[PDB]
DNA sequence: TTTTTTTTT
């Protein structure tokens, strides 16, 4: 027994040396000193940089983990009563893990009784979740017959001390005298449980998918939702059980959790911040951008502009007095079949962050805001808040449905008001949609409106429609037929001709069609809307001024003189779209202020989605 | 007539009797042959087998991966112009693209040539002008 | 079990 007290002496004096070595070549008393500044409980360690200094200590550290975990755990707490900052938490302190697990890195499919005791890493999908609940972990006591305080402490086997105690809440005093509880000095700790899935990319055929449970403490607790795509370090261990002193042989196991890791953004250096000044303090970065977004796709250059618009987003205003003036922009694609409309809807659900995707042919409007089923559920423009929805096939929805979209689309709530529930619900999100016309192709007999068929207080919602047409026309056929077979033709250039799929600018741009002028590289493009989304700019008396004029001149337009024909209803909402646009494109700037500069730029892209030439079949 | 769109090859299957006769005589026997049976890259006929032709089809998808020649690029564009400037949309260029690779790989071929790609476009004609004429 | 009501498909 002696010589097992001095074993565990030197471990944890091994443990207290790397910790707290006087010149710390890791950094880990650093790290505790920001982890007592910033008030958390639990230090992550590298097991790949325990293993260069004491690998001894670090394959030890998997086999018998728990004499080894408590060792490194009360080294910790040596280490941290050395500071001169004080101890505040009254849970201890505890220690996670990352780096190469090799042996131990395991599936529930191959989580077997061989790891039982064993330090693990395992993968899945959660599929439950427990509600956080608290259990007890000490408990403080006053006599007041004798003025005396007791204590009592409390554990359990899904902790990961083996000691046991009688568990027993206490009542009275040795003297049997009562007692009283104190519970702001008793202690708590939060709790969770949770059970994880094979991945359904690893499962084999046929079979049904196997699954582990899992225990989470503390700070760990609350950190999951199902659905979650994660990786978990713990002690993988069983639990045995009791009916009538009769036990059946048959015991559980769980993995007591020791840290968690999310597989399902942002990234920067200073060189990257460099360069983002520079392109911004370029001539036309708007227009650089705009030509940048979708090289593959011939074409569509103002449908490109109003998509980074929509990116980038305008500014809400909240009043003085809680009223809410709208910030998001709303685009509409109308055209013939195969003009890349569902194309250039996933490749902004690729671009978006907290971008979501769905069909008119298979939503109800129910399912696309929200559900009772008694309880409240979410739908998908609820899930979408502060993010992107994309709708495909719009012109298939029904009318039924397309009508409880009209609070979302101006508003951003959704309220319901049915039998046993009353609730707001917050769904500020920007809609971009795509549909066929009336005809299932374009009529060009008939008028815009009469093409496009919906009704004009859903039309005024959207801030810009697009309508595509598919012309014949044997320059443009040319054009577009060789830019898409010179993007059939391309092949990497370090890659051998049998394959088969399983900085700043583009170098190779055949493919790009666009023959001389640069690209910028789609990681660079995610990084400086991320940064540019940022930018709060102001208005401008130049600004103002110039907005004002140009919507009187825009209402009072008429077509007759011109042979052109109207494409969108004009309200007092598409004011706020050319104030929105302004915003947008003065982020892309980086200014501080809207600008004549940025307000001509936003009228000439409506005042290009406002009027059509009428097609030539008519002409 | 929607969902036609997403189809690349289409055909109408559709006056037999005579030519069935010849038919109905060679079927009968095979059926009458089938009663008495009641009662190795090739066959003995010299048609592939199952197990081979399997076999092939795993090999070839997984290492051939063929490129379309820029002779071959060309005659597409003129066709396309043509065709469209006397319902020729992208979606069926693609089509023919794809058609033309298919062919290659079975050669296990590196590129596709005019070869290809003229038998890609007879097949296209002879299977999609046929909802053209018809209904 | 059988009966009655309100949301959803
Ligand atoms: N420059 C281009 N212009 C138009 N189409 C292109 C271009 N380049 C490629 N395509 C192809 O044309 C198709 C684009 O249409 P797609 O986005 O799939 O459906 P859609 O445009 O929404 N028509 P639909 O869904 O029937 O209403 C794809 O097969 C693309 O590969
Ligand atoms: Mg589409």
């Amino acid at each position: 027994d002696r010589a097992e007290d001095a074993r565990k002496q030197e471990i944890t004096e091994q443990y207290l040396n790397f910790l707290d070595n006087q010149a710390d070549t890791f950094h880990y008393r650093q790290k505790i000193v920001k982890m007592m500044n910033d008030g958390e409980s639990r230090l992550v360690m590298n097991l790949d940089e325990i293993r260069e200094i004491l690998p001894e200590r670090a394959e030890g550290l998997l086999t018998q983990s728990v004499l080894e975990m408590n060792c490194l755990q009360s080294a910790l707490q040596m280490a941290i009563n050395r500071s001169d900052v004080q101890a505040v938490v009254k849970t201890g302190f505890h220690v996670g893990f990352e780096g190469t697990f090799g042996e131990r890195h395991v599936n529930p499919r191959t989580l077997k009784s061989s790891y039982l005791g064993n330090l693990v890493c395992c993968e899945g999908i959660v599929t439950k979740c427990s509600t956080v609940r608290q259990k007890l972990l000490t408990s403080v006591h006053y006599c007041p017959a004798t003025n005396k305080v007791l204590e009592k402490k409390f554990a359990d086997f899904t902790m990961l001390d083996t000691a046991v105690t009688n568990n027993n809440y206490p009542t009275e005093d040795e003297n049997k005298n009562p007692l009283e509880t104190e519970f702001g000095h008793s202690v708590y700790k939060d709790h969770q449980t949770f059970t994880i899935q094979e991945l359904p990319e690893s499962a084999p055929a046929g079979q049904l998918p196997r699954a582990v449970d899992c225990v989470a403490d503390l700070d760990l607790a609350d950190r999951v939702k199902p659905g979650d795509r994660v990786r978990i370090i713990g002690v993988f261990r069983v639990l045995p059980n009791k009916q009538n002193g009769v036990s059946s042989g048959s015991f559980r196991s769980i993995i007591i959790i020791n840290h968690i890791q999310m597989l399902s953004i942002p990234n920067f250096e200073p060189q990257d911040v460099k360069d983002v000044r520079k392109i911004s303090k370029s001539r036309n970065p708007f227009e650089l951008l705009a030509r940048s977004l979708a090289p593959s796709i011939c074409g569509h250059e103002e449908t490109k502009k109003a998509l980074l618009c929509l990116l980038l987003g305008g500014m809400e205003k909240i009043l003085n007095n809680g009223s809410r003036l709208r910030g998001d922009i709303n685009v509409l694609l109308i055209g013939d079949p195969s003009v890349a409309k569902s194309q250039l809807l996933r490749y902004v659900l690729r671009m978006a962050p907290r971008a979501i995707t769905t069909t008119g042919r298979g939503s109800s409007g129910v399912g696309l805001t929200a559900a009772v089923t008694r309880r409240l559920e979410a739908g998908a423009m609820v899930l979408a808040d502060r993010g992107v929805v994309c709708i495909d096939e719009f012109d298939k929805m029904s009318d039924i449905d397309r009508t409880a979209i009209h609070e979302v689309m101006e508003q951003g709530r959704v309220t319901i008001s049915k039998a046993g529930i009353h609730a707001k619900l917050n769904a500020r999100c920007s809609v971009l949609a795509a549909a066929n016309p009336v005809y299932g192709r374009y009529n060009p007999f008939k008028s815009p409106m009469e093409n496009i068929g919906m009704q004009d207080s859903l039309l005024s919602r959207f801030d810009l429609i697009f309508v595509l047409l598919d012309e014949h026309d044997a320059d443009k056929d040319a054009n577009v037929a060789e830019h898409v077979l010179k993007l059939h033709t391309y092949r990497t250039q370090g890659e051998a001709d049998g394959t088969v799929l399983p900085s700043i600018y583009e170098e190779n741009t055949q493919w790009a069609g666009i023959q001389d002028t640069k690209i910028l590289t789609m990681d660079f493009m995610r990084k400086y809307i991320h940064l540019a989304r940022s930018v709060q700019p102001k208005l401008t008396d130049e600004a103002t001024e110039y907005i004002s004029e140009v919507y009187a001149d825009i209402r009072s337009f008429d077509i007759t003189k011109t042979d052109q024909e109207r494409t969108m209803p004009v309200t007092a909402r598409q004011l706020e779209t050319l104030i929105r646009l302004s915003t947008a494109i003065a982020k892309a700037r980086f200014s501080k202020k809207v600008e004549r500069e940025d307000t001509e730029k936003a009228y000439n892209l409506l005042h290009f989605a406002c009027f059509k030439e009428k097609p030539k079949a008519r002409q | 007539p929607t969902i036609l769109s997403r189809f690349d090859m289409i055909y109408i299957v559709k006056h037999d009797v005579l030519k069935d006769a010849t038919l109905a005589k060679h079927v009968i026997e095979v059926h009458v042959n089938a009663s008495a049976a009641k009662e190795t890259m090739f066959d003995t006929d010299g048609f592939l087998t199952i197990e081979f032709l399997k076999k092939f089809v795993t090999y070839a998808r997984l290492n051939c991966g063929p490129r379309l020649t820029p002779q071959a690029s060309e005659k597409l564009v003129n066709h396309y112009v043509k065709m469209r400037n006397p319902p020729i949309t992208v979606r069926q260029l693609e089509a023919i693209v794809r058609i033309a690779e298919s062919i290659a790989k079975m050669e296990l071929q590196q590129f596709a040539t005019d070869k290809h790609v003229e038998e890609a476009l007879r097949l296209f004609r002879v299977s999609t002008i046929e909802a053209a004429a018809t209904g």
